[PDB]
Order: structure tokens, then C-alpha cells, then sequence
RNA sequence: UGAAGAGUUUGAUCAUGGCUCAGAUUGAACGCUGGCGGCAGGCCUAACACAUGCAAGUCGAACGGUAACAGGAAGAAGCUUGCUUCUUUGCUGACGAGUGGCGGACGGGUGAGUAAUGUCUGGGAAACUGCCUGAUGGAGGGGGAUAACUACUGGAAACGGUAGCUAAUACCGCAUAACGUCGCAAGACCAAAGAGGGGGACCUUCGGGCCUCUUGCCAUCGGAUGUGCCCAGAUGGGAUUAGCUAGUAGGUGGGGUAACGGCUCACCUAGGCGACGAUCCCUAGCUGGUCUGAGAGGAUGACCAGCCACACUGGAACUGAGACACGGUCCAGACUCCUACGGGAGGCAGCAGUGGGGAAUAUUGCACAAUGGGCGCAAGCCUGAUGCAGCCAUGCCGCGUGUAUGAAGAAGGCCUUCGGGUUGUAAAGUACUUUCAGCGGGGAGGAAGGGAGUAAAGUUAAUACCUUUGCUCAUUGACGUUACCCGCAGAAGAAGCACCGGCUAACUCCGUGCCAGCAGCCGCGGUAAUACGGAGGGUGCAAGCGUUAAUCGGAAUUACUGGGCGUAAAGCGCACGCAGGCGGUUUGUUAAGUCAGAUGUGAAAUCCCCGGGCUCAACCUGGGAACUGCAUCUGAUACUGGC
């Protein structure tokens, strides 16, 4: 599965930044957010309650690029040990290797981080990885292989990571290009705009 | 093929030619005491049992009745002769 | 009639090899009377891959059960 | 200490309800579109069907034997003078056929039968019980047969029939006589097979008597593991199924069996069962469990665990601990298959390919190497068991089809009271970089022993074997692009499918014009149709996408949890009344039920939590926690039953 439209089309339909098609421009340019809103939303719809709901569900999915069958599985795993689906769901998305390889700055987007794993450019605990849909735990070590360290897209992704807030869940060193996971993330320490009010009530009425 | 039915289902006839001739000979001596329990005087049935037992237990050491049947032929028959004097 | 034998386990291509006391009747892997060890082929590259209860085995073969010559050769691997 | 709702009767409003839908189940098809892996599975459909090839062997340490191999032995040659060669000989290692024993009632397959001693579960009495393992006695001597091999015959023939020879641990007498037979008891009665090794006195061409060892034989009785029987509980439809037995209902004596029983022959009687649902037809094997849900309940059993039944279809006996015995015996019939046209042989519901059915389901592959089981006191063999190779958009899972940068935003299309917008950072180009494919380079572990040398009271006759241990010889792989990991030039071969008024989001402009074709429902459609078709776009999913029979949830819409009966759906027109069911208050007492306590059970899996190991995860595995249940033996008697 892929998205074959312009990646900023999503952010331009949302009127909000989704961290898509990122590189050495970092933010806002030429994202045209609320400057090129397109053919819908200007003029933001009222519509059904089934809007937020679906268009709010897509906004918590597409920001991690996650497919519906994955998202339902993370809703199952977030419904474990009374941890709350409004909270412990974030740990299953933010703790995923295609977000970790992005947070470490090896990719400029979660797509570009996922690509680097599908191109076998990444290691986890000294072994090569090809699966990007995988959970990372404390004391797990993630690094880029010498055969891929010189790709211009990684060069740009590390310069963009310096323009991004540092995570309190994992560490990374720019000289070894190696980072280690430290603690699983928390709502009031992630401190950003992501939903709660819908991820507390999915797949039920 | 080339299986044991030859010495089994087909040569059990050579055993029939021996077991059956013992079983009838034996059953005659049983019937010669199972009639004698109508008395008078226990000695007739006692003598006929003492003529039965030697030819019954002759089939009870190998083959025909060598496992359970030989005493089965005597058990309740004793309880049919001890009712006399 | 009862043998101290191997049970493959692990279905297709991923054997686990347990050593069990079992009748010549019924099952070929499960349905066993008593387990007496294991012969695990993928043991984390450690010597923890072989276990044998030599006391219970001696009582099973003493009392009249068959011990396999394959297992008799493996008694040497647990020392001894 | 536990949980999806909305739409819709009308001129409309409020209740209530039929229906449609959410998410699974999947042991699938369609039919477009199809870049590749990883794991699993492979006829729920006619007990319908087939060519050819397979699927059950094995022991000479039970035995008469000796074609073949090599030794030993006795001779003969080359002279090679220490071996090679030849003949002769079962002495020995051994072995082709046969006699004999063990196994082939297993591992499997299928689901026709069956609403049932068939299944699931706990007990019992009159019981056996090959295999495994024990004790206490016995352990001498004869004989009749029959295959191999031959004679002949129906032969077209696999052959197997009619006759002959001969041997045994096969088959039958004699000798011996309790732990046993039956009982409280005297007492009568009968079997066996030895076999293979090892060795000391004295001597030999070893031609050892005799003792000792291992492992067998007979009886009698135990241990164990199983099994036949008897008891008590779960186990379709139909009550417009009302009749059902009759070895039935209750007794008696033998015979049969390990043993209950009308098992089985006789003889002694005439009942027995049922509306509180007997009984018979239709359909159907059952269960660990799986699927669904918050659960109850409902559905369902392939695949992974466990029984039964069944072997062309029907039927009969033997063998045995167990079978009307898939690859055995004996018959009948059908249909294939063959024919020398005189009659002959076959069992796909073991495994392969396949005929046929159905919407529909893997190759006439390689190998006995590993491992289970089978023989043999064992090396060694058998195996369509098993272990491997090959197949799939059938499922479950996973990945790819390139990234950067590139305008008030081109040329074109599509929308636009012509301002602009939109396809679209997309492209054109400009800078870089490759997953899988392909082609190459490295490479685990699966495999371990037996024969022997050696050597100990373990055993014995304290220098074999056997028992046992180290080293040293001997020395086993069908599978190999094995598992796993790394590279090479190159964007290299790679995206489709459904949907767009209301519910339920995405649509503007046209085409058609009540026509043509959609759905879950109203319906959409007559010249400005969001639903049909087309253009340009949008929305969702993606090597798929849509679509559905079949099972649950939602369905409190059968209410056990959990409902209603004045009128929506319902008190059945009204009085009496047996069984059934119900029953005030209190002192005793029974202790079935209940709860308590204890001893057993709820297997392996699996749901849940946390590990290990194979791309993630599944899975396969390791430990916890569960499986709120069930069987019994004691206690208490509040309360239901009982006195």
C-alpha cells in the first residue's frame, strides 16, 4: 500500500501539518497550508457526526501512515492491562521502527524511514532488518549500516532532525549514527497535538 | 499373498480330525455320570465320575481343554453328586 | 511393550525432540506416560540443549521397559 | 469484578414491530487485474470409479537342507617357497527356496451404517489379559505326517490341483505328579524343547564325558498393562408420530464362555410398556474442541487431539488376548480388465495419477539417510510410515512497483456570467539511489553408534562373549541456489479494484430521457437525474478489489441471565377436581440437595500474563494463571425434600 497523490495534498486538505514530504525546507514552504486548500474545506464542512469519526480517524492514522488492519491491532494491544486506548495506543505507533528510524533522524519522514528499512540499510541489536512494522523496547539499539551512511537523503534527514524537538523516549548520536531506546512514551511528555477524544471510543457506539 | 491361512483356516481340518474325536469320546463319559445322579446309592455316580475324571484331565494338559474348560466340566458336577449318599 | 523413546515435536521442519516413556500402542509423538528429558537441536548455541533423568530411567528399564540404544548413547552427553 | 447501534409505515406526531446494515466465521467460488516471498493446508460434494506401479516385513542362536561366495579340512599344481590357484567336502561363517515362530486385529483411510452398549463421564462383580516382569517345582524315552524336490493334469496363464519321498522347538503316545483340579476334607489326573556359547582334571585328528553361562520350553500362582461384561449421568426431527413388544414379562436344569445374560437346548407360566410422550420413520457417527457474544445461548467437530463403525456390495469360518480380518481363507453377485475365445484375474473408502460429480481443492516426484513401530538374544533389513523436493494470489502474514528538486502554475484536457480554478511538485527537465526479480560469492547443522584392540569378581571357573569406560582403527545423507548471510551492472520486470443524493463520506459538467441498466430499502431515470452511462476529478482499499450461499452477534425479535397477557402480541366462554406442583408456625430426626473440609479430576493443546526460538507476528516451544465445572468420603442442618 502507498499514497500516490502529492504528499502535501493531505496537509492542505487538513489545514494542519502532518510531517509529510519533509527535507531541508523543514516546515511551511511550499506546503501552502491554508493558501492552496483545493476544492473543499475553505469553507470547512459541518456534515455528519460520522465526520470526526472518519476524517479525525484518518488524521491519527496517516500521520503514522498506518493501515487500517494495523490500526485495529494496535487498538487491541492498547486495550491490554487497563492502560487506556486513549494513551497506550501512542506507545505502539511512536515505539514502531519506522517512527524510531525517523525520530533518530535517519529519515526525513516516516515514509523515508520505512524505505530505509525496506532497503536493508538499518540494524536492530546488531542484526539487519527488513521489517519496519516492528516494536522497539528499552535497551534496543538501532543504527544505519556503513553501506548506506552516504545517501543524500540521510544527510538531509539528520540536518532536519536538528530542526526538530528531541524525544525523551530514545537517544541518538550523530557521530556513530547509532541510537538506543530508553522509555516508553507518555501523553503529557509527548506534549503535542494528537487526538484523544476519538481514540477512546473506536469500533463501538 | 503367500500367507498363513494355509496352516490356519485350511490345516485346522487336521486338528478337527483329532479334537473332535476326543470331545465326543469325552462327552460320552460325562453323559454316563450325568445320568447316574438319579441314584440309588452315590457309589454309581462316584464310580462313573472316577471313570470320567481320568479321560477328561487326559485332554486338559495340552490342546482341547487345557486352560479352563476341564474344571468347568467338573465343578457343578461335584455339586450334583455330593447331594447323594 | 513400553519403550523409552524419542518424540519429534515442532510439526514440520522445526523439531524439538523430547524423550518419553510410551507404549508401542497408539501415538507416535504425544500420549506419553512420563517425560524423562529433552534433546533440543536449537539450544541458543548453549550446552543447555540436552537433559536426561537417569534415576527415573534406571527404574523404568529395571522394572522391564525397553531403553533405546539411541538414548543409551545420549546418557553420555549429560555426564554420565 | 467485563458490552456497537441506525434507517423506514403518514398530511405529519408518539409507541411497537417486520426488514436492511455494522464486525467476525472462511474447510471458497467469481473475474476482472495479476511484481515477489514466509507459514499452513490440499474433496464438508456418490461407501460412485480406473489402467499401471507401490503401500508388511523377518529370523539358520527353532530346522531338514546346500544352488551359489569364501574359509577350515584332505588332496593336487605353480614353483611365486608362502602364498596364489584348482578339485573335493555343509566342518564353519553363511544362505536361495521350504518347514516353524513373531508381526501384519498396527500405523493409516473413509463416514456407508447408527438418535445407538456407538460416543463423553464416574463406579461395580461373576471376569479374563499375547506383549512386559516375577516366584516355586519339572526338564527321561518313541512315532505317524508334510513342503522343498519330483511324477502328472486344467491349462493361454499368474499357477495350484491330483499323487510320491523326507526332517523339527510343527503334530501325537510313553515316563514323571503339586504351588494346581473340586471341597471343610481323604483323593484321582496330566506336559515340556531345549538351543547357543564357554571351560578344568585324563587323552585325541578335541571325537568332552561333565560342569557352568545366556536365553528359551511345561505347570501353578502373583505383579503390571489392557480388555469383555454389569451399573448411574449427559446424547436430533416428528404428538395432525398412538401405538410398542413377544427370549417379550417373571421362574427351573443342563450345554456354551475368561465370565453376566432366555449366550444356547429344553420346560414352567402369561404377561410386560405408553400420553408424565412408549415406539417408529427421516436425517445424522460422537467427542477433545472450534466459531460467535459481555455472557447466557446459538453454531459446530475437516485441519490438530481421542473412541466407534466400515473394507468391491452381501454373506460364512478359521487364527487369537482381540476380527465375519483394506493388501488373508471361503462363497455369491456386479463392474472393470484380460483371452490362446477353451474361461481367467481384479478391490483407489492405505499412497500416487485419474474417470465422474461439484461453484470447487497439490505431483503416476526422491529416499530409507533421520525417527516411530515390526523380525532376529544382534550387526542388518521393511515402510507411499516418515524425512525431503515440486505446486497455489486457497488462506493467513509480510515486502516491492524509487527519492530529492522542479511555476501564478506550462502545451492539452476538465470546470468557469471567462475573474480565474483544477489535473499538478505532478510533468518536462535537473541531481542522486536501489529493496524484490535476475545473476553470482560464502556456508551451518541434521550423523550418533555397532565391529574390534584394551580391561574389572559387574558376572564366572575373579585371563571370552556379556557388563562398562577412555583412546585408536573401522565408519553411515534422499535433500543442496539446504538453514543463514553478503555482493553485482541497472529504475532495470512491477497497479490495479471498488465507490461518489438520505442512512453512509467522495461530484462538478455532460449523455440518455420513465428508455437502458443498478440494490440494503425508498427507488434512480421525461430534457439542468449526485444514485445508470461518459469526460475530467474525488473517496477508500491495494496484489489485490469488489461480490455472495453458509454460522453467530446486533435479536430482550422465545426473556435461563432478560419480557409480556385491559386495549399494541397474548387469560384461550364459565364452574368442580385426581396425579403434578405449592404450603403457615415449633420441638425432634433422616441428611438426598445444599455449603463446608479432604482425596481424586478438569489430559496434550488452548484463552490470558511473561520468556525461548524460526523474516515481524503467527507459529513451535518454556513457565505461570486459568479451565468459575465434575466424582467420592466425612462434617453442619439454616432451609427444600422425608419421617
Amino acid at each position: 500500500a502507498r499514497y500516490l497523490g502529492p504528499k502535501l495534498k493531505l496537509s492542505r486538505r487538513e489545514g494542519t501539518d502532518l510531517f509529510l514530504k519533509s527535507g531541508v525546507r523543514a516546515i511551511d514552504t511550499k506546503c501552502k497550508i491554508e493558501q492552496a486548500p483545493g476544492q473543499h474545506g475553505a469553507r470547512k464542512p459541518r456534515l455528519s457526526d460520522y465526520g470526526v469519526q472518519l476524517r479525525e480517524k484518518q488524521k491519527v492514522r496517516r500521520i503514522y501512515g498506518v493501515l487500517e488492519r494495523q490500526f485495529r491491532n494496535y487498538y487491541k494491544e492498547a486495550a491490554r492491562l487497563k492502560g487506556n486506548t486513549g494513551e497506550n495506543l501512542l506507545a505502539l505507533l511512536e515505539g514502531r521502527l519506522d517512527n524510531v528510524v525517523y525520530r533518530m533522524g535517519f529519515g526525513a519522514t516516516r515514509a523515508e524511514a520505512r524505505q530505509l528499512v525496506s532497503h536493508k540499510a538499518i540494524m536492530v541489536n546488531g542484526r539487519v532488518v527488513n521489517i519496519a512494522s516492528y516494536q522497539v523496547s528499552p535497551n534496543d539499539v538501532v543504527s544505519i549500516r556503513e553501506k548506506a551512511k552516504k545517501q543524500s537523503r540521510v544527510k538531509a534527514a539528520l540536518e532536519l532532525a536538528e530542526q526538530r524537538e528531541k524525544p525523551t523516549w530514545l537517544e541518538v548520536d550523530a557521530g556513530k549514527m547509532e541510537g538506543t531506546f530508553k522509555r516508553k512514551p507518555e501523553r503529557s511528555d509527548l506534549s503535542a497535538d494528537i487526538n484523544e477524544h476519538l481514540i477512546v471510543e473506536l469500533y463501538s457506539k | 499373498n503367500i500367507k498363513s491361512a494355509k496352516k490356519r483356516a485350511i490345516q485346522s481340518e487336521k486338528a478337527r480330525k483329532h479334537n473332535a474325536s476326543r470331545r465326543s469320546m469325552m462327552r460320552t463319559f460325562i453323559k454316563k455320570v450325568y445320568a447316574a445322579i438319579e441314584a440309588g446309592d452315590k457309589a454309581a455316580a462316584q464310580k462313573a465320575f472316577n471313570e470320567m475324571q481320568p479321560i477328561v484331565d487326559r485332554q486338559a494338559a495340552k490342546g482341547l481343554i487345557h486352560k479352563n474348560k476341564a474344571a468347568r466340566h467338573k465343578a457343578n458336577l461335584t455339586a450334583q453328586i455330593n447331594k447323594l449318599a | 511393550m513400553v519403550t523409552i523413546r524419542l518424540a519429534r515435536h515442532g510439526a514440520k521442519k522445526r523439531p524439538f525432540y523430547q524423550v518419553v516413556v510410551a507404549d508401542s500402542r497408539n501415538a507416535r509423538n504425544g500420549r506419553f506416560i512420563e517425560r524423562v528429558g529433552f534433546f533440543n537441536p536449537i539450544a541458543s548455541e548453549k550446552e543447555e540443549g540436552t537433559r536426561l533423568d537417569l534415576d527415573r530411567i534406571a527404574h523404568w528399564v529395571g522394572q522391564g521397559a525397553t531403553i533405546s540404544d539411541r538414548v543409551a548413547a545420549l546418557i553420555k552427553e549429560v555426564n554420565k
